[PDB]
């Protein structure tokens, strides 16, 4: 899960 | 030639155009993996993850050129401030690879992990949907206990070593960014600085969570005791009337929600079933119907329709035995007017309410689409979840279920349907707050180093027993990693957002119903057909993350912080009725009684009436006013 966040750009599906 | 602020305007516009293009591309790759699970798609998704995280590293490095104390324009200063966060990139190229591999290994262990019938090795069951089917629908203490223990010893034990290493690396990353520990890093989401009276410090969050939890505790005590008495009616020899509920008998794999217990706990089952699942199947609703109905709910309050792209592109059902999908309800904002929802919609009230929740996410996204890139976000991790939850608060009311033909036209409100409804809601909403607080406090304690590794599981179950009133049916040594048996733990998601969300939503529902001119208790409110309330909501939604969550909250509800007051008012009739119900029962739980070590075949006693006389006296004195 790609996000518009710098701290957390990518989150595990 | 050019001042820092003009330089920064230029930099941010370059960043925004490239970031929009790249983010849309990467999100398309993510969509491909989540709808079509293939290695070709994993490879593309991972490649895009590299491109994207590396891009944000470069742009974060570039954003440090422009000092924040040389910036007048606030819209510029906020963007730069967000960009100046180092994130997890601070680690070495070696350790970053190791932590990424750990995260992937844990996520794969969770999603691929399967337990097989001991008598039939060739036939196995995955967590989704095979094991969940049991933990939701089974009534067998032994089948449920098998599934629960099996999952925690087959896949949990695989996760223990990885989680230990993961904690070490996460804490290295957090301290390298001048947080105390990874838990403090996570609490950083709720941080506010430089907004004068709207500031909020990271340690302040724990204080507010625990202070608000206090007032949840009595209601939870009483709901838990009523649920205990009802679960005794269904598992006769396996529950003590003074003990924590066994973990495997709670409605899902963890007791994260007590929602599926409703069929057993229904107060007045003679009255029509407020769970419209049965009605949903007698009316042959498919998934398309569920989402169209939700759309109608949003248009009714003056919000827009779903885009042509939404109906074209969304995957609203499980796509068949051929191609596997990630069946986790999610709302997709990819930019360029592209909004989707991925949900493997089942014909149940659970997915009806979820559909409303996830479409509420799409409303928040569509509202703040006009904001600059990094500010196209909620005011904190709990805001999106609260937005989703209030929609289900309206959708779940019997009033509303009647107006959409799930409850018959000759459906009368009464005391008993009101109690039915409040009990069900509390099963979903109150039952998860101790679960969530306990889990997150365990994690926070682990990351701060208050819990050594020799006492990971010991303390996990101490805290389940104490905070939640749930007891393991099987003793668990440190080879177990029970917390990582939940997705949010092994896939590296913060979890306190569900507690904060849960308070926000009622705070929101209060304010909106005032805007809707609702006379009546907060739990009979349905905001449908009120553009006035929809307007009041949209004003906050289009803001996005343009201003901090203290102010974003205050603008709608009038307070700068989390409030538990509305939540108690929502459930007050049920609090009264539950207290009356428990009048002759016990309330609370012993931390010491356990399924495996609480049984005693009462062959011979020592006193005439055992201690029951003393127990009556001691309980009289115990609850004395
Ligand atoms: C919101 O308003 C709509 C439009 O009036 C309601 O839909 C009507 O409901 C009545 C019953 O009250 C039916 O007799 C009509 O046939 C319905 N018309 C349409 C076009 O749907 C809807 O029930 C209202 N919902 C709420 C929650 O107030
Ligand atoms: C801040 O910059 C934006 C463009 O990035 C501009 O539209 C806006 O007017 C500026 N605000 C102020 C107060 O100058
Ligand atoms: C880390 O972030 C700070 C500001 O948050 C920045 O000054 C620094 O250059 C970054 N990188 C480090 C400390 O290596
Ligand atoms: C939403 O779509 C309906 C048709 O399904 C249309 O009548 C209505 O005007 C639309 N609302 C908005 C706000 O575009
Ligand atoms: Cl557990
Ligand atoms: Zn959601």
């Amino acid at each position: 899960y790609f996000q518009r966040s710098v701290r957390l750009p990518y989150l595990r599906c | 030639q050019s001042t820092i602020e003009e330089q920064a305007k230029t930099f941010l516009d370059k960043f925004n155009h490239e970031a929009e293009d790249l983010f849309y591309q990467s999100s398309l790759a993510s969509w491909n993996y989540n709808t079509n699970i293939t290695e070709e798609n994993v490879q593309n998704m991972n490649n895009a993850g590299d491109k994207w995280s590396a891009f944000l590293k470069e742009q974060s490095t570039l954003a440090q050129m422009y000092p924040l104390q040389e910036i007048q324009n606030l819209t510029v200063k906020l963007q730069l401030q967000a960009l100046q966060q180092n994130g997890s990139s601070v680690l070495s190229e070696d350790k970053s690879k190791r932590l990424n591999t750990i995260l992937n290994t844990m996520s794969t262990i969770y999603s691929t992990g399967k337990v097989c019938n001991p008598d039939n090795p060739q036939e196995c069951l995955l967590l989704e949907p095979g094991l969940n089917e049991i933990m939701a629908n089974s009534l067998d203490y032994n089948e449920r206990l098998w599934a629960w223990e099996s999952w925690r010893s087959e896949v949990g034990k695989q996760l223990r070593p990885l989680y230990e290493e993961y904690v070490v690396l996460k804490n290295e990353m957090a301290r390298a960014n001048h947080y105390e520990d990874y838990g403090d890093y996570w609490r950083g989401d709720y941080e506010v600085n430089g907004v004068d009276g709207y500031d909020y410090s990271r340690g302040q969050l724990i204080e507010d969570v625990e202070h608000t939890f206090e007032e949840i505790k009595p209601l939870y005590e009483h709901l838990h005791a009523y649920v205990r008495a009802k679960l005794m009616n269904a598992y006769p020899s396996y529950i003590s009337p003074i003990g924590c509920l066994p973990a495997h008998l709670l409605g899902d794999m963890w007791g994260r929600f007590w929602t599926n217990l409703y069929s057993l706990t229904v107060p007045f089952g003679q009255k029509p079933n407020i769970d419209v699942t049965d009605a949903m199947v007698d009316q042959a609703w498919d998934a398309q119907r569920i989402f169209k109905e939700a759309e109608k709910f949003f248009v009714s309050v003056g919000l827009p329709n779903m885009t042509q792209g939404f109906w074209e592109n969304s995957m609203l059902t499980d796509p068949g035995n051929v191609q596997k999908a990630v069946c986790h309800p999610t709302a997709w904002d990819l930019g360029k007017g592209d909004f989707r929802i991925l949900m493997c919609t089942k014909v149940t009230m659970d997915d009806f309410l979820t559909a409303h929740h996830e479409m509420g996410h799409i409303q928040y996204d569509m509202a703040y689409a006009a904001q600059p890139f990094l500010l196209r976000n909620g005011a904190n991790e709990g805001f999106h979840e609260a937005v989703g939850e209030i929609m289900s608060l309206s959708a779940a009311t019997p009033k509303h279920l009647k107006s959409i033909g799930l409850l018959s036209p000759d459906f009368q409100e009464d005391n008993e349907t009101e109690i039915n409804f409040l009990l069900k809601q509390a099963l979903t909403i109150v039952g998860t707050l101790p679960f969530t607080y306990m889990l997150e406090k365990w994690r926070w304690m682990v990351f701060k180093g208050e819990i050594p590794k020799d006492q990971w599981m010991k303390k996990w179950w101490e805290m389940k027993r104490e905070i939640v009133g749930v007891v393991e049916p099987v003793p668990h040594d440190e080879t177990y990693c029970d917390p990582a048996s939940l997705f949010h733990v092994s896939n590296d998601y913060s979890f306190i957002r569900y507690y904060t969300r849960t308070l926000y939503q009622f705070q929101f529902q209060e304010a909106l119903c005032q805007a809707a001119k609702h006379e009546g208790p907060l739990h009979k409110c349905d905001i449908s057909n009120s553009t006035e309330a929809g307007q009041k909501l949209f004003n906050m939604l289009r803001l996005g993350k343009s201003e901090p969550w203290t102010l974003a909250l205050e603008n709608v509800v009038g307070a700068k912080n989390m409030n538990v007051r509305p939540l108690l008012n929502y459930f007050e009739p049920l609090f009264t009725w539950l207290k009356d119900q428990n009048k002759n029962s016990f309330v609370g739980w012993s931390t010491d009684w356990s399924p495996y070590a609480g049984s005693h075949h009462h062959h011979h006693h020592h006193h005439h009436h055992s201690g029951l006389n003393d127990i009556f006296e001691a309980q009289k004195i115990e609850w004395h006013e």
